[PDB]
Parts: structure tokens; sequence; C-alpha cells
């Protein structure tokens, strides 16, 4: 199943960022305020939503 | 590409990018490894983790 | 200046001269936005 990869990479759609690489991209002062927007998601310690 | 449903998730690149090189950041490859579960946490209890 | 008045906006942040702005807190500006927008230099 190695032949359909560059299938995937011909088009030229774009994902967009997901939760959880969304959730990365914060220093840890700065994960407190309100410009940090997935904080709706990040529910349990032990699971993830 | 199923990030919630694989193991090893973004933060595991994220960190690992700009980790520094050495046999101690192999061990923080090793150690965040460890797993979330109610024995898991009494045995990291026992031993002072 | 006196070319007559003459009114010229500094566009930038870097037209603020020494004592007003000095390298040293520039090279902070980039330590704190080096701290803030999570850049690691390549290996």
């Amino acid at each position: 199943a190695a032949r359909r990869i560059p299938h995937f990479y011909r088009v030229r759609r774009e994902v967009p960022r997901t939760v959880n690489e969304m959730k990365q991209d914060f220093v840890v002062t700065d994960f407190y305020k309100v410009g940090n927007i997935t904080l709706y998601t990040e529910l349990h310690p032990f699971f993830d939503f | 590409a199923h990030e919630y449903h694989n193991w090893l998730r973004s933060p595991f690149s994220r960190y690992s990018a700009t980790c520094p090189n050495v046999l101690h950041s192999v061990m923080t490859l090793a150690a965040m490894l460890y797993k979330i579960s109610p024995v898991s946490l009494v045995l990291q209890t026992k031993a002072h983790i | 200046t006196h070319c007559v008045a003459l009114c010229t906006p500094r566009i930038v942040i870097g037209n603020l001269p020494d004592g007003l702005a000095p390298g040293p807190f520039h090279e902070l500006r980039t330590w704190e936005i080096m701290e803030h927008m999570r850049l690691r230099p390549p290996p």
C-alpha cells in the first residue's frame, strides 16, 4: 500500500491544523490566557476530547 | 493520519525536534513512554516517582 | 528636521536612536520573542 501516498500528495489539499497540533504552539505562561483558544477542549487529565 | 487512534501523538515529535543530543534525552523519550493506568500510578507512587 | 518644518514618520521601530532604544534593549527584545514564538535554532 506504498503506491497511494504520492496520490495523496499529488492533490494540493491542505489539512487544517487539528487540536493536538494547535495545543503545542504555546509557552507555559501564555497557556493560561484567553489567547489560548484550545482551552475549551482540554477537559480530562486522562482522556482527550 | 489517525493522531486520535494511535499511541505516540504530537508532543513526542514536538519535544524531540529540539532536544539536546545526550543519553539523558534518550531517557526522556524512555520515561514519557510511562503509561497512565491505575496500577502504573500505584507502582510509580511506591518507588517515589 | 529643520529643512520650514518637516515631518518624517519613523516607520519601523529601529529609527528610534540610542538614548531612546539601545542595542542591548533590542537584543533583549529578540530574547523575549525567542521565548515567546517558540523558535529554536536548527541542528
